[PDB]
RNA sequence: UAUAUAUAUAAAUUGAUUAAAAAUAAAAUC
């Protein structure tokens, strides 16, 4: 039996009493202004635990299932905080020692419904830096690099090809004051990771634009068929990137 | 594309691919999909509309279903199969710089793109269904990577009434603190965990007007001198910069802070990598979804025969 | 154990009537199948006249008991194909790919989803009762359905002997 | 050691340089006097074939000194780990053919026309020793892998060179050569494998494509650990030059 | 170099008197 369900939270919260017939208010969003907390003259929500980023490398999820759907905390002391008949926001009842009996995993993990999701680490700097001497300089090919470090060998040809262009960049200083903060912010948001054929080219006499370049092909496999299928008034219209980047039809 | 409404209802409460807080709190209402005293048909079309609403938004159904690939690629624990429903997706530009944190939706990687401020390869790419091959370098003008995962920049008029804030809190707190130095710099030790020119130290600020500093930014500038935010007015260091210009990262950004296995990324650059594409292994699928492998099997099985 | 790892899905829920001659009684038939999700499952039946909360509860005991172990092939599919007739019911079931669907009638979805069977192909010819189609189910997968190691072992031969060639 | 002893009957393991000396001037005398009897050098190394062969017999119990009860006694240390008593074992109770070999001709070259002392008392010690078959080799291989010893581990492909030059080696039908030399190869892809020096291994298995019949059984490890740095250019060869059948 | 700012008043469209919502939808701002 399938019925349309208003997506009430799984959790109890302090639903609607008898209001002001003015007030036209819904219980969701009742929901949502105990989820986030007081809002600050600054437009912010100091209140929420999930308000500020996290700084010592270890990523900070919802766990609403954990929290029991409390998600209020003291910014600088860090206790819990949850709502009271008072209407002020008070210390709890009791201890929840589910937020404190959290698996190893499940901090690394994005989304409470799905176990399988998991956040990669980031790599230290001086690792990238390292793995960009390695091969550069010394010559040691990607397969031994990646035998060396525990990683894949696409990754490690990403990092060098991502530390020649930072190099590029702080070469030419591109990097501004603000990209340096985002840069050292997510850093610390995540965990870190521990260790043929004949060709001619014809003649090109002065004055021409351009130049004919001739590939050998057989008979049979060189051509545009007779009769191919036509797919330009179908859903499978094959369609590609110029080295422009245009779109045109392939 | 879809033309983009009522997205972020709670009363729907589906997730979106988004870091929006009116999003943040749809994930965590939610709990769990219910696809219980539901029939087949049930279940499917809730698994439809709970996977569909993350992954691809925007395509039309008509075009997902072409986009759609029957056949999936994997490479003790349990290999999470069918959790590569829509790792096809994972391919198209949008997602790589939502995935790799250079936006703050798959919609606004599509102005993005759209707007020209995205490379692949160094040839600028303005069409966002451009596919990444593996390997390929991507990336995306540092100006709008900052704005998507920095704060709104305020108005004039609402910094200035945040400064005018500003200067009655901090008035009042060299006043209390005059009235009563000693135990006002005790307690401060007290959340931290007697000089009498402490408080000599401290000096007050004039309270501004807003009648009289409306429509002279730079006069505003120089009449503020408060220890934090000297001689800018709050949130607009360059007023000329997109974002929030004492660069503060958005709020509520933890939670959507994943960084994906298959791209590499290089935040300095604002560059990104696409190393492969998505793969189950086993106990982890590198498709960033926050449903679980039941609902991903039911859309699945939906997928396949298109709704029969 | 039972509750925490044992999972319920009701499969039938009807009224079934026994017209005395006093007027029409009504009664409430339920059908359910629990199953662990790793490789233990079994049918439960229940008939109550008042409420079919009562028909449903003795369901779930009767499925309780008559839980019984599953042959599994590498823990996600049939060791091969059965082909079982059940009072009626013809059921045509194929051991698929890693990855594949549960791609069969949706009683068997329910039945496979409790037992952990992951992978399947299917077809129900003749009657396509539910009912039928559940038992014949369980009864074609515990009955019809012999491990590799018990056929090698049966045949007095090894594993790598029995087990498929690979052509291409 | 009891067993090597008949029980203690034989005192033949217990030593002392009296006897050392003692021994080392009978045989001198004895082998001294046997070089210029002999026709040819095939046959003063018939001779000293049958005055070694005759001494171990004498020396020690046949049954129980055999290939077989060696191989476990040796396979103890490697399962324990513990690497010197296995070389001490391996240098105590094992000969290899070639140096035995080189040091007969070293003899001969000396008698028919502290060095020479040693080499006399190692004719002697060859009452204490087994040959180093094909098996004992891919054994010590073996112990290689386990501890990760590559000085170790050259030694022994060092060796297993040389020994197939020596008489013992080609006695054996051509298959069985090529199976043992086949098991040697995949031994040293597996050393390789391990130590992570992937390119070596793909180098072996390629040069060697045509003379060896290379199963997937064999690059099953190599097959992962490629895999796990996803090396698809090279677990690409590898595959096909498995599967191309 | 402080920072969970707090107090008042005024209003507050449709439906409804709470798990009944429309609705972050509008407007406004960047
Ligand atoms: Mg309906
Ligand atoms: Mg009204």
């Amino acid at each position: 039996f399938s019925r349309r369900r208003i997506a009430y939270p799984f959790y109890p919260f302090k639903k609607l009493g008898r209001q002001h017939p003015k007030k036209h208010d819904t219980n969701l969003k009742t929901a949502m202004r105990q989820f986030l907390g007081p809002k600050n003259y600054k437009g912010e929500y100091v209140m929420n635990k999930y308000f500020t980023v996290p700084t010592n490398h270890v990523p900070n999820y919802i766990k609403p299932d954990l929290e029991r759907g409390q998600s209020l905390e003291h910014p600088v002391t860090k206790k819990p905080l949850q709502l009271r008949y008072d209407g002020t926001l008070g210390p709890p009842p009791v201890e929840n020692k589910r937020l404190q009996n959290i698996f190893k995993d499940r901090l690394l993990q994005p989304f409470p419904s799905n176990p399988h999701c998991k956040t990669n680490y980031v790599l230290s700097p001086q690792l990238k830096q390292s793995i960009f001497e390695e091969i550069t300089v010394e010559g040691l090919s990607a397969q031994q690099v990646s035998q060396k470090y525990g990683l894949k060998i696409p990754r490690v040809e990403a990092i060098v090809k991502l530390v020649s262009v930072e190099n590029s960049w702080n070469r030419r200083n591109r990097v501004s004051s603000d990209l340096k903060t985002m840069d050292e912010t997510l850093y610390r948001m995540f965990p870190v990771f521990d260790s043929n054929t004949k060709v001619i080219y014809g003649e090109l006499v002065e004055g021409e634009r351009s130049q004919y370049k001739f590939t050998n092909a057989k008979v049979g496999k060189v051509g545009y068929r007779y009769g191919s299928g036509n797919r330009d008034n179908k859903k499978d219209r094959r369609i590609g990137f110029n080295k422009l980047g245009q779109m045109v039809y392939i | 594309p879809r033309k983009a409404n009522l997205l972020k209802s709670l009363a729907r409460g589906r997730v979106r691919t988004s870091f929006n807080k009116y999003n943040l709190f749809n994930l965590y209402k939610k709990g769990g999909v219910d696809l219980k005293s539901k029939s087949l048909y049930q279940q499917k079309w809730t698994a439809k509309q709970e996977t569909r609403a993350y992954h691809g938004e925007h395509l039309t159904e008509k075009r997902w279903q072409t986009v759609f690939k029957p056949k999936l690629d994997s490479v003790i624990k349990e290999t999470p199969f069918l959790l590569q429903t829509f790792a096809v997706l994972e391919k198209r530009l949008d997602f790589a710089l939502f995935r790799a944190m250079f936006a703050s939706s798959v919609r606004q990687a599509r102005q993005f793109i759209l707007h020209g401020n995205v490379r692949v390869n160094g040839v600028k790419i303005k069409h966002p269904s451009y596919t990444l091959k593996p390997g390929d370098m991507f990336s995306v003008k540092p100006d709008k990577v900052l704005e998507a995962l920095g704060a709104k920049k305020p108005s004039f008029q609402e910094a200035l009434k945040i400064d005018k804030t500003q200067i009655v809190l901090w008035n009042k707190y060299v006043k209390e603190a005059k009235t009563e130095p000693k135990e006002v710099w005790e307690k401060k030790l007290e959340n931290f965990e007697f000089d009498p020119k402490w408080a000599k130290n401290l000096k007050y600020h004039d309270p501004i007007k807003l009648s009289e500093l409306e429509g002279d930014e730079p006069k505003a500038r120089k009449l503020i001198n408060l220890p934090w935010q000297k001689n800018y007015v709050y949130g607009r260091q360059d007023p000329k910069k997109p974002f929030f210009t004492p660069w503060k990262p958005r709020p509520f950004l933890s939670p959507f802070a994943i960084l994906p296995h298959h791209l590499e990324i290089s935040f300095k650059t604002c560059h990104a990598v696409y190393l492969r594409d998505p793969v189950a292994r086993p106990g982890q699928s590198e498709v960033i979804s926050p449903f679980d492998v039941p609902v991903h099997e039911r859309a699945y099985m939906y997928y396949l025969r298109n709704g029969k | 154990y039972i509750t925490r790892k044992l999972t319920m899905k009701p499969l039938v829920m009807k009224r079934v009537s026994n017209q005395t001659g006093k007027g029409k009684i009504a009664s409430f038939y339920a059908l359910v199948v629990v199953g662990d999700k790793n490789g233990m499952v079994g049918l439960g039946e229940g008939k109550s006249r008042e409420e079919m909360s009562k028909a449903i509860f003795k369901a779930h005991w009767d499925a309780v008991r008559n839980l019984k172990e599953i042959p599994r092939y590498e823990n996600r599919t049939i060791y091969g194909d059965i082909d079982f007739r059940y009072h009626g019911v013809k059921l045509h079931l194929r051991s698929a790919k890693p990855g594949f669907g549960l791609r069969v009638n949706h009683v068997i979805f329910e039945i496979c989803e409790c037992a952990g069977i992951k992978d399947l192909s299917g077809k129900v010819y003749k009657s396509r009762n539910d009912m039928n189609i559940a038992k014949g189910t369980i009864e074609a997968f515990t009955k019809a359905q012999k491990t590799l190691d018990e056929v090698a072992l049966g045949r007095g031969k090894k594993l790598v002997d029995v087990r498929k060639v690979y052509y291409s | 050691s009891f067993n090597m002893e008949n029980g203690g009957t034989r005192n033949t393991l217990t030593s002392s340089n009296e006897a050392a000396l003692e021994d080392i001037k009978k045989y001198r005398q004895l082998l001294d006097s046997f070089a210029q009897e002999a026709e040819d050098f095939n046959e003063f190394k018939f001779k000293v074939m049958y005055e070694v062969t005759k001494m171990q017999r004498e020396s020690i119990n046949v049954n129980v000194f055999n290939k077989i009860s060696l191989h476990t006694y040796l396979s103890i240390p490697i399962n324990l780990k513990q690497q010197k008593e296995f070389l001490r074992r391996l240098t105590f109770f094992t000969f290899q053919q070639h140096e035995f070999e080189a040091v007969i001709k070293r003899l001969y070259e000396g008698y028919r026309n502290n060095l020479i002392m040693h080499d006399i008392w190692y004719i002697t010690c060859l009452r204490h020793k087994i040959m180093m078959d094909t098996t004992l080799y891919e054994l010590v291989m073996k112990a290689a892998i386990e501890f990760q010893n590559e000085d170790l581990a050259k030694k022994v492909w060092n060796d297993r060179g040389k020994f197939r030059t020596t008489v013992p080696f080609l006695k054996m039908d051509q298959r069985i050569r090529i199976a043992k030399d086949q098991k040697f190869a995949h031994l040293m892809v597996e050393f390789f494998t391990k130590q992570g020096k992937y390119s070596d291994a793909i180098a072996i298995i390629l040069s060697s494509k045509n003379r060896f019949n290379w199963t997937y059984s064999m690059v099953r490890n190599l097959h992962k650990a490629l895999e796990e740095i996803e090396d698809r250019n090279s677990v690409e060869i590898l595959l096909d030059v498995v599967n191309k059948k």
